[PDB]
């Protein structure tokens, strides 16, 4: 079980780790969270009490270093760093432990939630979708674009997500036109899993961390990876079984997870309507279609 | 975006622009089988793509072998037409390429983007105007060569005739429009005012009679007066 220390709480902020979240009052004596699940990678997040604008936050994985939490008065937002240190930092953790300034991640021991999200989610995978490869820890926020958002404006502040249009070369087969609009199994199969992402793990990771980024961030763009993802596999006729299943069980934990307030925002009408009701897969997501219609039965 | 009434004139400009109908690409007689079920039987069909400055008709005749042994034939009919306009496109040189293709139905936007990837430059635009383009098949002449077709065949027509020497294309449009208009509204009528008088003719190259300037304000006049007529009838008022 691994620590995230922070050096204080200057301003007032609600502080998220993975779907949990405290809110920590201006110059309140908090100084990090202990016992975070080694084996999955995590999310610390914030909204500031005083600007609501701009939720930020870092991905990161206790595996790959020790990392801390430091406020810059001058940019105005919590930062991530690492400690290369490693006598220096078991030091400070240690103190603060010592004198309970942390939370405890709140982890009830029958919930596999954080699991069934991130299940294909690898910090390798987030580096290449967020490049800042000085450091081992990624950066997120609200008003980030998507490359494709920026095709249609600084690169280096970009969610890299694989660009899918169902409406370019990319997707359609020059004398394939109808076929492969109508059935996207050419485009899922060939040039997305065998081309792209390799295997069903890395389309399946990247679809889990666009949906983690547009719940945690209001980010739009993840928003929209999210559904076209969904929409790719719902609208391919030819989809192995064992991605089937997979998907089912994917979507309803995102569904579970998500706050009841946000479903108007977060879920696209079409989309669901589409790939539940009218789909190829209409039939393949029980889970899925199940908590959709108990819980979100406006939406369709 | 689409083209309405707002942004009428834009079809005279020298920008090269086509229209597109796809309403005669797939017809069907519906019928009673031997066992009292009902069946469909296909007839010879067409594409109506039209450049409204020029009045350069490009009717690719759909011949029904098309058909043959294909399931959701409406669905098909779409993507048959957008790959017809498309290779018409990609025969044509260069400088007679159009920039603009205006779709009659807005089911005919995915299909023709999707064949026209290739072009880029090539805007795909629907209409809010409500063009008479179906009743096509009442004109003598192309319903005859569409009936007639034994395989797929693409005719060439003119379908102002000669009348671009004495009128403007604005006015030229309006002319067929409201012809068109009229043939759809009440077909036996439209051809009763069009070949009522033995002594007018229709030359051997064109689709509509020889008309002085002063039988087409007599012609058009009629015209107007049936759909008036029908439109009296249809609604009661």
């Amino acid at each position: 079980m691994n620590t995230v220390p922070f050096t204080s709480a200057p301003i007032e902020v609600t502080i998220g780790i993975d779907q949990y979240s405290f809110n920590v009052k201006e110059n309140q004596p908090f100084h990090g969270i202990k016992d975070i699940p080694i084996g999955h990678v995590h999310v610390i997040h914030f909204q500031h009490a005083d600007n609501s604008s701009m939720r930020y936050g870092y991905w990161f994985d206790c595996r790959m270093g020790n990392f801390y939490i430091q406020y810059d008065p001058k940019d105005g937002l919590y930062k991530m760093m690492e400690e290369r240190d490693g006598a220096k930092f078991e030091n400070i953790v240690h103190n603060f432990k010592e004198r309970q300034m942390m939370v405890s991640y709140p982890k009830i021991d029958e919930d596999d939630t954080w699991y069934n999200l991130t299940e294909f989610v690898q910090m390798d995978k987030i580096r290449k979708i967020v490049r800042k490869d000085e450091n081992q820890f990624s950066y997120v926020d609200s008003s980030m674009t998507t490359v494709q958002e920026n095709e249609l404006s600084d690169p280096a502040h970009s969610l890299n997500y694989t660009v899918i249009n169902f409406k370019s070369r990319e997707a359609i087969r020059p004398g394939h036109e109808m076929e492969d609009f109508l059935d996207k199994s050419y485009y899922l199969n060939t040039v997305m899993l065998q081309g792209i992402f390799k295997n069903s793990s890395n389309y399946f990771g990247e679809l889990q961390f666009a949906f983690l980024n547009a719940m945690f961030f209001g980010n739009y763009g993840s928003s929209l990876q999210w559904h076209a993802m969904i929409e790719l596999i719902c609208s391919s006729a030819t989809v192995p079984k064992h991605m089937l299943d997979k998907l089912d069980e994917i979507l309803y934990y995102q569904i579970k997870t998500l706050p009841e307030q946000y479903s108007d925002i977060l879920l696209n009408e079409r989309v669901w309507n589409i790939c539940l009701y009218s789909s190829f897969q209409k039939n393949s997501l029980h889970n899925t279609e199940k908590i959709m219609e108990n819980k979100y039965p406006e939406l369709l | 975006g689409a083209m309405n009434s707002s942004n009428y004139a834009e079809l005279f400009n020298n920008d090269i622009k086509l229209f597109v109908d796809d309403t005669n690409v797939y017809r069907v007689t519906v019928h009673k089988t031997f066992e009292g079920n009902v069946a469909t039987k296909a007839i010879n069909g067409c594409i109506f793509t039209l450049n409204p400055k020029t009045g350069h008709l490009f009717l690719k005749i759909i011949h029904t072998s098309v058909w043959a042994g294909q399931k959701r034939l409406s669905q098909l009919a779409k993507w048959k037409t957008a790959e017809e306009v498309s290779a018409l496109v990609r025969s044509l040189p260069k400088e007679e390429q159009p920039k603009q293709i205006i779709v009659t139905r807005k089911a005919m936007l995915d299909p023709l983007e999707v064949h026209m990837l290739d072009f880029p430059n090539i805007a795909i635009r629907p209409t809010e105007l409500r063009l008479p383009f179906s009743a096509a098949m009442s004109i003598d002449k192309l319903s005859d060569v569409v009936m007639k077709a034994t395989e797929p065949q693409m005719v060439l027509f003119n379908i102002y005739d000669d009348w671009l020497d004495r009128i403007s294309s604005y006015t030229a449009f309006s002319r067929l429009t409201l012809l068109l208009r009229a043939l759809k509204t009440n077909e036996e009528s439209a051809k009763m005012i069009l070949l009522s008088d033995p002594t007018i003719t229709i030359k051997s190259y064109h689709l509509w009679p020889s008309f002085t300037d002063e039988q087409w304000i007599t012609i058009e006049s009629q015209m107007r007066d049936l759909i008036l007529t029908e439109y009296g009838r249809k609604y009661n008022v």
